[PDB]
C-alpha cells in the first residue's frame, strides 16, 4: 500500500481511530492511538513525536519520531471502534535515520547489509511458534515467599477436580475433537490471522497438556516475518482473551511438560533461485554449509536473542525434546540444525530448533541472519554432519546452558553483529543491561524447590 | 603360579592351533558365536608383565588370530581382538588371554 | 590406499609416545584414559598382517604397557580392543588397538 | 510354665479376666475372654469348646464343634485392656480324639516341627523374621457401584509439605534421618518397651526409607513355633499401641505407589545336638544341607508364595525394579537376589535369608511352608546350582507374578510340603479357596488408574 491507499481505506471503511505500534527492545508491542482526523499527508512525511524515556532500555533527551509504515495498515479486528493498524519505525529526530536501539530498524540494516554484500537478493523466514492456552493463572512474589499457579480444564491434574476427557501428559498431540478442546478458539485465530495479512497454513494441539496449541503461518520475508510474528502474537492474546481463555508464549510454563519452541526456517535468495540448493549433504549447496557453521560457531551468542528469557533454559535441557548440540543432520533428533525434506529444491532449507517463542522477532532473526552472513564471509566449515553411528554411540559444542552465559558470550563476540552497523555497541550494551536485570532477579529470589530439597539440612 | 591354560599348554588335558609360542582353544562359554582364544606358551601373569623378551611371541599371537579368522572364515564378516587386564574387564584367569569374538554383529566398545 | 593415520605418520596433519614402528595417539575420549596405537607400516586390515612386518605387533603391546606405567591406570585395569572389519566397525580402515582405562570397565560387549 | 504357673501368676497380679489367642487361616489372631474364676486344673486339661464355623476357612458340612485347649507356656499380661487380663494362647484341637485340627496353623506348625525331628536332620529350626509396618494418621477407603477410593494421610507424608495445619521425610528418603525429621521415636521406643514387657527381645527399632511414617522394630531369633506366637504378638502390640498414640498401623505389603513397600526378610537355621548345620566349608560359609535347603527353596518357591505371599499387594511390592528382591538366585553380595547369606563373625549364627515374604503371610503357614520345602531339598538333595555372582562373562527363575499364579503352583506342588501329615489336602484346598475368594473380588472390581488409561479410548 502507500499513503493515498490508507487515506482511502480511511474513507471506505469509515475508520475512527489509527494506531501506530512498534517494538521495543524487550519484544512486547507498544501503541498509541490517534484520530483518523489526525491523519493526513504530512503524517507520513513527518511522523508523531514520543518520548522513550519510559520504553525500557531506550533512556538527555529522548524526544523520538514515529514514522508509519503506510504498507503495514491493517484494519484491527478486537476494538469497538473501527480502528487502522499502521507499524511505525523509530527515527531520530533530526537526522531522520532508524534508531540504534530500534529493532525494526535494526532488521533493515540487517537486510540492507545482506544486499550490499552481494550474497543474496532476500532472506526467507519460516518462524513456527507455540503457545499455551490457560484459564486461570496466578503468581506473586514477596518476603513471604513466592508462588505460581496454573489451572485449566485441559489439563490432566483436574481429573478429580469439582466443576472427562482431557489430554495426558505428553500426550496431547493430535487428539480428538472432544479430548481437543481448542478446536474452535484455533480456527477463530486462524480466521482472524488470514484478516489480518498472515496466511495459515494448519493448526494442531501441542504435546503438551493444558492447552498447548501451534498455528502454522506461511515464511516471507525478514522484517516481514517479524512483524508477522507481532501480528500472530497479539492475535492469539486477544482471541484467547475473547473466548475467556489466556495465552502465554513462556518456554517451559510447567515442569514435566512439553515447553513451546520456534523453530525458525531460513533461506536465501538471488535473482528467484534457492542459494541453499546443491549437490552437498541432504540437497544443501556451499553457502548452505557456511551459513550452518557460521550459525553454529555464534550459536551462544545468539542465545541472548533467540533465547533472552531464563525459562527459555530450562526447556534447553538435555532430554525433554529439546536440541543441545549444535550439530547439522537431517535424521538426528538430538541436532539444533535441522534439514527438512523437501520435494522441489526451491523450497530448500535450513531449520534452526533452539530460538523460543519469547524470542524478539526482528533481534532474532537480525542474528541468525548475521550469522549466517559471517558465516558465508568468512568460509566457517560446518564439520561432519552427525548422521553417522560411531560404534553404536562429547566435544560437540552445546547451546548456552544458561542466560547470564548466554549475556557473557554476546558480550565478548560481538563483531558478527557490529558488522555493517546493524548492531551497534550501544544497543547491545543496553540489550545485556535490561536481560541481566531480570537475571539477577530470577537469581536472587529463592525458590518452592530450594526449600524442598534444603529445609532440614 | 601357574594356572589351567599352562595345563593346556602341557595338554594334559579344544586345542584349535598349535605352535612354539601360541596355542588357539576354544572357549568352554562362546560369548560369541565364533569364540576363540588365545593364549601364549610361556607363562606370563599380566600384559603389564610383558618385557621385551617374549615381545616376539606376542605378535606371534596376532598372527595366529587373523589365521583362525581366515580358516574359520569369519575374516570377511568382521571380529574383535580383546585382551582385558587386571581388577577391570573381569580378569579371573591371571594369564595372558586373548579374545576372538566374531560371527554375529558385535555390540560397542565397552558397556555404554 | 592411505588414512588419516597415514598422513599423521608423515605428520603432514596430539602424539603420546613415537617409534620406529609404533606411534601412539590421545581423538574423542571414550575412556577417562582413551589411548590408541597404530602401526608405522600401514596396514589395511589386521587379517592382512605380513610376517615381514609382525615384529612391531608386539611392540604394539610394550609401548601399551609403558603408557599404562606412565598413564598410572596400570593399577585400575584395562583393556586392548582392536576392531576388525564390519561387525568390528573398523572406521580409519587401518591397524588400531585401543588402550581404554581409568573407570570400572564393563563386559566385553553389551549383551 | 506349667499351669500352677498360670495359676499362681492369676492370683499374684489380682487378674480378672483370660483371653484365650489363637490364629485363623488368614493369619489375624482370634480371642475369646473368659473370667479368671473360671479358670482351674481341669481347664488345662479339657478346654473350652467354642463354634469355629464362623471362622474363614474353618466351615464344615457336619457343623462340629472344637475345642480351645490353652497352652500354659504362653501366659502374659495384656498391656492394654484396662482390667487385669491374662492372655493364653490356644491350640484348636478336634473334640474326643484331642488332636490338631488340620485346618489350624499352629498345629500344623508344631506337627512341621515334628517331622523336622523325626527325620532326623535337625532337632531345632530358628527364623529371624523382620516385618516392617506403616504408621498413618488416617486412612479412607471404600468401594461401590459407583466406584472406589482410597485415601491415606501421615503428618510424615511428604505430600503434606503444602497442607494447612515443616520437616518431613522424602519420598525413597526416610531411611535413618534426624529425630525431629522422623516423628515416631516415642512411638517405637514405647513399642519396644511393651514388646519386652510382654517376653519379646528387641534388637533395634529405626524409621525406614518409605515416607509416611514407615518403621521396624528387629526382635531376636527363636524357635518356628515360638517365633510366630512373637510375630503375633508383635502384630498385636504395635496395632494397640499406634492407636493408644492416635496413629493407625498397617502390614500391608505395598499401602502407596511410588514408596518401599513392606517385606518380612526370614533367616534359617538348622541346629543338632548344640551345633550349626549351616556351617560349613561351602560359598559364604554354608554346608551341604544349607545347598540344598536352598535349593529346595528354590525349586518350591512359587508353591511357597502362596503362603509367604498371601494377597494381592504382596505382588505389588514383588515387582522387578524395586527393593524387594525378585529373582530365584542365592548370593552373599547381590542386591537382585532373593535368597542373602548374612555374614556374621562365628560359625554359629551362619543362617540362610530369604526376602520375598511378606508381613501379610502367615507366620505359621509361612514358616511351616520354608520349612518343608528346605527339608525337601535336604532328602532330594536338590543342588541350587551357583551363587549369583554378577561376572562380566539356562534362565534364571523368579518368583510368582500374581497370587494366581502362587495359587496354581500351590495345588499343583503340594506334595512336598503334604510329607508326614504336615498338610493335609482340605487344608490346601480351604486355603486356596479364600485366597482366590479376595483374588476374585480384587480382579473383578474396576481400578482408578484404567480410569486414567482407558476411559477416553
Ligand atoms: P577373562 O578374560 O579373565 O576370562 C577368560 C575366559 O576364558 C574362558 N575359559 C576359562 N577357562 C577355560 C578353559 N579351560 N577352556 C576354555 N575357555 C576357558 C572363560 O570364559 C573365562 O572367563
Ligand atoms: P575404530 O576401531 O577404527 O576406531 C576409530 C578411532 O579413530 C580415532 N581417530 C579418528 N581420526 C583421528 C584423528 N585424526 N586423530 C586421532 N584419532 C583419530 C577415533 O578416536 C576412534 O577412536
Amino acid at each position: 500500500m502507500s499513503a493515498e491507499h490508507v487515506l482511502t481505506m480511511l474513507n471506505e471503511h469509515e475508520v475512527k481511530f489509527v494506531d501506530l505500534r512498534f517494538t521495543d527492545t524487550k519484544g512486547k508491542e507498544q501503541h498509541v492511538t490517534i484520530p483518523a482526523h489526525q491523519v493526513n499527508a504530512e503524517f507520513f512525511e513527518e511522523g508523531k513525536m514520543f518520548d522513550g524515556s519510559s520504553i525500557g532500555g531506550w533512556k538527555n533527551e529522548s524526544d523520538m519520531v514515529l514514522m508509519p509504515d503506510a504498507s503495514t495498515a491493517v484494519i484491527d479486528p478486537f476494538f469497538a471502534d473501527s480502528t487502522l493498524i499502521i507499524r511505525c519505525d523509530i527515527l531520530e529526530p533530526g537526522t531522520l535515520q532508524g534508531y540504534d536501539r530500534d529493532p525494526r530498524s535494526i532488521a533493515k540494516r540487517a537486510e540492507d547489509y545482506l544486499r550490499s554484500t552481494g550474497i543474496a537478493d532476500t532472506v526467507l523466514f519460516g518462524p513456527e511458534p507455540e503457545f499455551f492456552l490457560f484459564d486461570d493463572i496466578r503468581f506473586g512474589s514477596s518476603i513471604s515467599g513466592s508462588h505460581v499457579a496454573i489451572d485449566d480444564i485441559e489439563g490432566a491434574w483436574n481429573s478429580s477436580t469439582q466443576y472427562g476427557h482431557r489430554p495426558a501428559v505428553k500426550g496431547g498431540y493430535f487428539p480428538v475433537p472432544p479430548v481437543d478442546s481448542a478446536q474452535d478458539i484455533r480456527s477463530e485465530m486462524c480466521l482472524v490471522m488470514e484478516q489480518m495479512g498472515l496466511v495459515v497454513e494448519a493448526h494442531h494441539h501441542e504435546v503438551a497438556t493444558a492447552g498447548q496449541n501451534e498455528v502454522a503461518t506461511r515464511f516471507n520475508t525478514m522484517t516481514k516475518k517479524a512483524d508477522e510474528i507481532q501480528i500472530y502474537k497479539y492475535v492469539v492474546h486477544n482471541v484467547a482473551h475473547r473466548f475467556g481463555k489466556t495465552a502465554t508464549f513462556m518456554p517451559k510454563p510447567m515442569f514435566g511438560d512439553n515447553g513451546s519452541g520456534m523453530h525458525c526456517h531460513m533461506s536465501l535468495s538471488k535473482n528467484g533461485v534457492n542459494l541453499f540448493a546443491g549437490d552437498k549433504y541432504a540437497g544443501l549447496s556451499e553457502q548452505a554449509l557456511y551459513y550452518i557453521g557460521g550459525v553454529i560457531k555464534h550459536a551462544k551468542a545468539i542465545n541472548a536473542l533467540a533465547n533472552p528469557t531464563t525459562n527459555s533454559y530450562k526447556r534447553l535441557v538435555p532430554g525433554y525434546e529439546a536440541p543441545v548440540m549444535l550439530a547439522y543432520s537431517a535424521r538426528n533428533r538430538s541436532a539444533s540444525i535441522r534439514i527438512p525434506v523437501v520435494s522441489s529444491p526451491k523450497a530448500r532449507r535450513i531449520e534452526v530448533r533452539f530460538p523460543d517463542p519469547a524470542a524478539n522477532p526482528y533481534l532474532c532473526f537480525a542474528a541468525l541472519l548475521m550469522a549466517g552472513l559471517d558465516g558465508i564471509k568468512n568460509k566457517i566449515h560446518p564439520g561432519e554432519a552427525m548422521d553417522k553411528n560411531l560404534y553404536d554411540l562429547k566435544e560437540i559444542p552445546q547451546v548456552a546452558g544458561s542466560l547470564e552465559e548466554a549475556l557473557n558470550e554476546l558480550d565478548l563476540d560481538r563483531e558478527f553483529l557490529k558488522a555493517g552497523g546493524v548492531f551497534t555497541d550501544e544497543a547491545i550494551d543496553a540489550y545485556i543491561a535490561l536481560r541481566r536485570e531480570e537475571d539477577d532477579r530470577v537469581r536472587m529470589t529463592p525458590h518452592p524447590v530450594e526449600f524442598e530439597l534444603y529445609y532440614s539440612v | 603360579e601357574e594356572t589351567i591354560f599352562s595345563k593346556i599348554i602341557r595338554r594334559e588335558i579344544d586345542i584349535v592351533y598349535q605352535d612354539d609360542l601360541v596355542t588357539a582353544f576354544r572357549d568352554i562359554s562362546p560369548q560369541a558365536p565364533t569364540h576363540i582364544l588365545i593364549i601364549p606358551n610361556i607363562l606370563i601373569p599380566t600384559v603389564n608383565d610383558v618385557s621385551a623378551e617374549h615381545e616376539q611371541a606376542l605378535g606371534r599371537m596376532i598372527t595366529v588370530a587373523a589365521k583362525i579368522a581366515e580358516q574359520e572364515g569369519i575374516a570377511e564378516d568382521g571380529y574383535r581382538l580383546i585382551m582385558n587386564t587386571n581388577r577391570h574387564g573381569g580378569q579371573e584367569v591371571y594369564h595372558i588371554n586373548m579374545h576372538l569374538l566374531g560371527g554375529r554383529p558385535l555390540g560397542p566398545m565397552l558397556a555404554h
